[PDB]
């Protein structure tokens, strides 16, 4: 009912451990926030696409120890 | 053998009512599963197409596909004597020349039979589904409507220009100009409102107001409407009914 996810860019890895249930919204807040970063300026994605903020672990199936990538938003387009 | 019939000659009199609009002629396409109302305007710019799904009536037979090339006009006079709360069958053979309608009144009452001569619609359908498009997005049929009404008092002339996340009508004229700007927009509380934008390539393409106006009119008959365009093909406008499905076809301007 806990999953461990890794969020990580580049250069920076953390650990977050969420419920299953709990939407990725929180996740991705925090992330942002600890690089102070707005999170619209991110781009999260998993396994190749791109998560949504209303979304939850247990619509992606996320396995413990999944890698979401956090990239930079390009402005356009 | 063909037995299509309608609870209500009044539901047929509004499908033959609504092409009246655009087409003079109509070819039914009547196929085991519905019928399909293709026709192409006198200018052979727009192209209508409209599909009338089994549930849209009361009993409905066709044990081999049979084209029904029909007049608006004859079929119109014939329509006339029936009563709107009259059960229309539409009766044909396989290969048929001439059709027959039967208005029945309730109870085993009255039964009314008149013949129509079948015209030859030679020219082929060019109904492009396109297996790909520059542009998709959909919106309110209201607001669709709304603005073309509004700027083709400004032209005869209204162009489409799609860019990342920006809808954009405008319409230059002699008096004045005008445009408006639309964006991708959804709401939880109201979701017969949304505005649904999808793009792989920019668009600008110009459309005659006429053509437009008599687009619009789908409205009466569905809340959303969606419009695939590209620079390749003929523009795609598409209302979803109960009856089943409406698509027009429009060729861009020179
Ligand atoms: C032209 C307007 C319209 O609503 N239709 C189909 C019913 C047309 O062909
Ligand atoms: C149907 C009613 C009628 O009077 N007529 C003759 C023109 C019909 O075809
Ligand atoms: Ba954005
Ligand atoms: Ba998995
Ligand atoms: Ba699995
Ligand atoms: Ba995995
Ligand atoms: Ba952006
Ligand atoms: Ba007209
Ligand atoms: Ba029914
Ligand atoms: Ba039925
Ligand atoms: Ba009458
Ligand atoms: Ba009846
Ligand atoms: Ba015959
Ligand atoms: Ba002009
Ligand atoms: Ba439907």
């Amino acid at each position: 009912t806990h999953i461990n996810l890794k969020v990580s860019d580049g250069s920076s890895e953390i650990f977050f451990k969420i419920k299953k249930t709990t939407p990725l919204r929180r996740l991705m807040e925090a992330f942002a926030k600890r690089q102070g970063k707005e999170m619209d300026s991110l781009r999260f994605l998993y396994d190749g696409i791109r998560i949504q903020a209303d979304q939850t672990p247990e619509d992606l199936d996320m396995e413990d120890n999944d890698i979401i990538e956090a990239h930079r938003e390009q402005i356009g387009g | 053998m063909l037995e299509a019939k309608f609870e209500e000659a009044s539901l047929f009199k509004r499908i033959i009512d609504g092409f009246k609009d655009c087409v003079q002629l109509v070819n039914f396409q009547c196929k085991e599963d519905g019928i399909i109302a293709q026709a192409v305007d006198d200018s052979r710019v727009l192209l209508v197409s409209l599909e009338i799904g089994v549930e849209a009536f009361q009993e409905y037979r066709c044990d081999h596909p049979v084209t029904l090339g029909m007049d608006l006009t004859s079929l119109s006079k014939i329509l006339r004597c029936g009563n709107n709360t009259d059960t229309l069958t539409l009766i044909a053979d396989n290969t048929p020349d001439s059709i027959i309608l039967l208005f029945e009144d309730t109870k085993k009452d009255r039964i009314a039979e008149y013949s129509l001569k079948l015209m030859d619609i030679d020219a082929d359908f060019l109904g492009i589904e396109e297996l790909q498009y520059d542009s998709t997005l959909s919106l309110p049929s209201s607001e669709f409507s709304k603005i073309v009404r509004d700027l083709s008092q400004l032209s005869d002339s209204i162009n489409i220009m799609i860019t990342k996340e920006t809808i954009k009508f405008v319409a230059d004229g002699d008096i004045g100009s005008g445009s408006v700007i639309i964006k991708p927009f959804v709401d939880m509380e109201h979701p017969e409102t949304s505005i649904k934008l999808e793009m792989d390539q920019p668009v600008d393409l110009t459309f005659g107001a006429k053509y437009l106006l008599d687009i619009i009119k789908g409205s009466s008959l569905s809340d959303r409407v969606g419009i695939r365009l590209s620079s390749e093909a003929p523009a795609l406008f598409q209302f979803d009914l109960k009856s089943g499905f409406l698509q027009f076809f429009l060729a861009p301007k020179f």
